[PDB]
Order: C-alpha cells, then sequence, then structure tokens
C-alpha cells in the first residue's frame, strides 16, 4: 500500500495523485493539515500523517520525478533534499 | 475578451498530441523596482521556477534586481504535454496562474509562440 517515490521515477503526476487518494490522503489546496496534499502545477506537496515529519515536495518534469525535497510548507523553506521517500497510508484503517 | 476556463482548455486541446506548453502567470510586465516583496511572496507560496527578464531562474537563488530598470516576471506554474486526460490539470493550472496574475495567463507553446488569455 506504500507509495514509493524516487528521483528519475517514471510516473504521471495524476497517477501519484490517484495513489495518494487510494491511501486516504485528501486533496486540499486550501489547508496545510496532515494527511492531505496540495497541487501547484507540476509540484505536489504531501503533508505526511506522521507528526514530526516534514512536508515532502515532489517536482515533476513531464512524467518523471526530477527532485524531492523536505520543506516548511508555511514558509516555502527547503530543509532537505532526497533521493528516495515513501508515503504510507493516512490511516491504519485501510 | 472574457474567456471561460472551458474555452481556454479547449483551445490548448486543439494542439497536436505531444505538444509541450508552459503555463505562465505574468505577474510583472515592464515595471521598474527591485520587486523584492513580490519574489519573496512567490517563493513563500512554494513556486520554483520564474522567467525574469527572459532568463529562466530559480527561486531561493538570491535574486536581486536593479531598482531603476524595468523588469518582467513570469511565474512558471506548470509545464505540460498535450496527451489523453490532461483536461482537469490544464484547468487547474490555468486557474492557478489567473489568480496569481489578476486575470491574465500566458501559455508558451514550445516550438511555436505564446497565447495570451483573459
Amino acid at each position: 500500500l506504500v507509495v514509493s517515490l524516487r528521483v528519475g521515477m517514471e510516473i504521471e503526476r495524476n497517477a501519484l495523485l490517484r495513489r495518494l487518494v487510494d491511501i486516504q490522503y485528501d486533496r486540499n489546496d486550501i489547508d496545510f493539515r496532515r494527511g492531505t496534499f496540495r497541487v501547484r502545477g507540476d509540484v505536489v506537496e504531501i503533508f505526511p500523517a506522521s507528526r514530526d515529519e516534514h512536508c515532502i515536495r515532489v517536482e515533476f518534469f513531464g512524467d518523471e520525478i526530477e527532485r524531492i525535497r523536505e520543506v516548511d510548507a508555511l514558509t516555502g523553506e527547503v530543509l532537505g533534499e532526497r533521493e528516495h521517500v515513501a508515503i504510507f497510508p493516512a490511516s491504519h484503517f485501510v | 475578451s472574457h474567456m471561460t476556463i472551458e474555452q481556454m482548455v479547449d483551445r490548448l486541446l486543439s494542439y497536436p498530441e505531444r505538444t509541450k506548453m508552459q503555463i505562465l502567470a505574468p505577474i510583472v510586465s515592464g515595471k521598474k523596482g527591485t520587486h523584492a516583496k513580490t519574489l519573496e511572496d512567490i517563493r513563500k507560496q512554494g513556486y520554483v521556477r520564474v522567467r525574469i527578464d527572459r532568463e529562466m531562474r530559480e527561486l531561493t537563488g538570491d535574486i536581486e534586481l536593479e531598482k531603476n530598470k524595468k523588469h518582467s516576471i513570469d511565474v512558471v506554474v506548470d509545464r505540460i504535454i498535450i496527451k489523453d486526460g490532461i483536461a482537469a490539470r490544464l484547468a487547474d493550472s490555468l486557474e492557478t496562474a489567473l489568480k496569481l496574475a489578476d486575470g491574465k495567463v500566458v501559455v508558451d507553446v514550445i516550438g511555436e509562440g505564446e497565447l495570451l488569455f483573459s
């Protein structure tokens, strides 16, 4: 059920979106809350269900992930750069 | 004159499959100033790529503009390819750009020119 993401991974943006919805993340372009994601063109930001985790920013170029960063969603600040990340379901009840 | 989102999306869908396009928010056009506050707000809103004076530049690159010279700044909202199912994504990206640039959007068709909608 985990959604694995890595730089250079071939996946369409909307394919990632569907998979996130499948694991109980809601699209919320109007909130920063945990267990949702927001979409800004070819950038998808995922606010993990886990406390103490950072927002994950996934940058697409066509059907390829080009960059994955840990960010502060409130300020846009980049806190880390990643090769591989994994998103687990928003609830343990799936 | 005042196009609907449906009209905008259907225009882009008239291009051949595989056509590359960049959806731009023309936030500043031919205006003097450093535009420091503008660049800060757009960086804070999580945008990555901008076109500043015809140069593609990244935000958080420490951008400084000469105050007494005119500048143009476009936010690169999305970079898409015409293909099956893109309709909703085009709509969303066009809407995002229109909100950013107070009702104007620019679509750069790679290999062709630009389309201005409003």
